[PDB]
């Protein structure tokens, strides 16, 4: 997940990016390549929840993008699905 | 070349030899550096503002040269003091950018040629997080230099 390669030829497969660095504020950029598979077979996040029976899944959800990726779709779908 | 797209590139390239003969070229076609077209129609980003974005180790030699070309046209208080014309990055000048990337050598160059100290970067980006912006510093370059953990501009201002 934290994959940023300096080699500049294996760059198109790098995962972490740096958008803009205006002083104190850094703008990182994570790819949702397999994290939220919209029209694909099966996702990373689905195996984190539906398939993995390992104890470490509590820690494994506490990685960087997924703590904010889950807050994305919660803010868009939580208030709507509750009101229904 | 004679167009704007060649000029906005080479400044980011930082090759002053590829910018030769343009000061007599403005004498021919009577054009100012910030007349209509050598400035972004969407934002207002000029050549000097583009020069401070893309840096070569924090050094671009076009920066005194763009002031030099502006001196012959007579826009030293205009080519430096032209803020952004957009809404999101509204009011940001080249003075705000040079303080931002800690070009202490280039901060001194702007004011001596004439720079408005009290230019306010009052854009929607420069709002606090409750208002929709990402970074707040009170819209002032003196306050900006204090916010960038740099007292060296603070001594200079």
């Amino acid at each position: 997940i934290r994959l940023e390669i300096k080699d500049e030829e294996a760059r198109h497969l790098s995962r972490k990016f740096r958008d803009w660095a205006y002083g104190p504020v850094y703008s990182s950029l994570y790819d949702l390549s397999m994290l939220d598979t919209c029209g694909e077979e099966v996702s990373v996040l689905e195996i984190l929840v539906y398939n993995s029976k390992v104890e470490n899944r509590h820690e494994m959800l506490a990685v960087e993008p997924i703590n904010e990726l889950l807050r994305d779709k919660w803010q868009k779908f939580g208030a709507v699905s509750f009101y229904i | 070349m004679f167009n704007r797209h060649m000029l906005f590139d080479i400044v980011s390239r930082g090759s002053t030899a590829e910018l030769e003969g343009f000061l007599p070229f403005l004498l021919a076609q009577k054009k100012r550096l910030t007349d209509e077209e050598f400035r972004e129609a969407s934002t207002g980003k000029t050549c000097l503002t583009k020069a401070l974005m893309n840096l070569n180790g924090g050094k671009n030699d076009t920066i005194p040269m763009l002031i030099d070309i502006a001196e012959k046209t007579g826009n030293l208080r205009e080519f430096i003091n032209s803020p952004f014309r957009d809404v999101y990055y509204r009011g940001q000048t080249a003075l705000h950018i040079a303080i931002e990337r800690r070009c202490k050598h280039y901060v001194e160059l702007l004011v001596e040629k004439g720079a408005d100290v009290h230019a306010q970067a009052r854009g929607r980006f420069f709002q606090p997080k409750d208002e929709g912006g990402y970074f707040y510093f009170g819209e002032l370059p003196l306050s900006l230099a204090a916010c960038t953990n740099q007292p060296d501009i603070v001594h200079y201002l």
